[PDB]
């Protein structure tokens, strides 16, 4: 769940 | 006068931003592009997006943002993002055009551009004025990049778990503000009341988008316009 | 002699792939541009979901396809859907290039410009030996549209479920396309072999994408430049 | 689930 913000924030 | 952790506060803020907001809006040819059915909404799903991504490389520079759960900062940006978007959107919105003016003809998003992309004048109205509002200010660069990190960092957010810890990070960065602006900015006897009381706005704003977004992400062959990005962030999971 | 029957499935087939087909290419301007970091990857991506929304206005046109359940109708999408775009896009393919030449310098893709959407040789050497043999192939367009469709009532599908009644239709099709080709094409005494030799191609090509789009779509920086509809034909669920 | 394709097969 939320892969892609989880990516961004490092 | 500013002590050394408060400068510091506001020279790392000042840089995030000049990192993370491009002036001459150059990155808007690699969007899809304006059409003028919501003929707008693909290269406003695309430029939401591509703001989306800036707000997170500030939010990553704000002191204090990085050492949050990672639960803590989506649940941070989840809610705050529509907000620091209209925020910063300010920086090319102009009086004399009452459009946020990113370039020539095309990326002069006017109002009739936001209601092609989808939303009623129930967004609109209390937008524009809230545009006028933060553009009379005449805010410092300062003060503009001060107020975005106070407005991500409110404890006032939907899934926050330790309000307690944001909340002195909130803090912190009132004081900075409380003190540049009574030692830096002539004349600003009642800014800080006014800029507060603008987050109380977007508040605002921001439960109109949502309830228009939420009209908007349940009917299949509009969501199928937004990016994954734009999905992730404004869902609900 | 052909039957009633029979040219009328010839009728309306040529019909939806001249709705669902455009020879001059005129909406790639409204895709995000291409760059030449994968950077063709927004376009490439831009380009296959809008030939997705192509391939369902063709099939809710194939007669039969509109009476199957919409699970066999989804079933049969997801895992058709790339093959039939491979197939689709024979059209563009020319062999003094070994290009698809969908326009000038811009929408002319080349080799290089699949692996900069993150695609690795193992799916490219095939698959343009698959476009020259399809290209050489000198199809008409009664057989080209046939093949599609056949391609896409296969029942050896992961999720159909009534396999036996699109078993029917499938070869319903391929009696058309037999028929044809032994009345109507001079020469073809071998292509309904070559022709039905290539859907064994197409699979291979097939699990290669899948192979790579997995890899690609569980690394979120690059999902993220995909579009919801792409990311839910090419996803499992 | 599904919700597009779902949409887009009327
Ligand atoms: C985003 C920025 C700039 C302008 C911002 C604007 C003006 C255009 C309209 C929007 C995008 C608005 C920002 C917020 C108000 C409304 C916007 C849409 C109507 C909301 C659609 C979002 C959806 C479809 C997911 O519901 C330009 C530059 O200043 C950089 C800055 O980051
Ligand atoms: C699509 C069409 C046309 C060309 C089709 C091409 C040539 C360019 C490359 C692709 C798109 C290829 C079709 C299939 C082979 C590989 C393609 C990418 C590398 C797969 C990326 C998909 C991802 C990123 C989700 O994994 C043009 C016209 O003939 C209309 C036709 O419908």
């Amino acid at each position: 769940k939320h892969k892609i913000l989880h990516r961004l924030l490092q | 006068m500013l002590s050394d952790e408060q400068m510091q506060i506001i020279n790392s803020l000042v840089e995030a931003h000049h990192k993370t907001y491009d002036d001459s809006y150059s990155d808007f040819v690699r969007f899809r592009p304006p059409v003028r059915r919501l003929s707008m909404l693909p290269h406003l799903a695309d430029l939401v997006s591509y703001s989306i991504q800036k707000v997170i490389g500030f939010a990553k520079m704000i002191p204090g943002f990085r050492d949050l759960t990672a639960e803590d900062q989506i649940a941070l940006l989840k809610s705050s993002a529509i907000e620091i978007i209209m925020l910063r959107s300010n920086q090319s919105f102009s009086l004399e055009d009452m459009s946020w003016s990113c370039g020539g003809p095309d990326f002069k998003y006017c109002i009739n551009d936001v209601t092609k992309a989808g939303h009623t004048l129930e967004l609109l109205e209390p937008l524009v004025k809230f545009q006028v509002g933060l553009k009379k200010l005449k805010l410092h660069e300062e003060e503009h990049v001060l107020l975005m990190a106070i407005c991500l960092l409110s404890p006032d957010r939907p899934g926050v778990q330790d309000h307690v810890r944001i909340e002195a990070l909130q803090d912190r960065l009132c004081d900075v503000l409380q003190a540049y602006i009574r030692i830096q900015h002539p004349g600003g006897r009642l800014l800080y009341a006014k800029m507060i009381q603008k987050l109380a706005d977007l508040r605002s704003l921001n439960e109109e988008h949502s309830k228009q977004y939420r009209s908007l992400s349940f009917q299949p062959e509009h969501s199928m316009q937004l990016t994954p990005l734009v999905l992730e962030v404004f869902g609900s999971e």
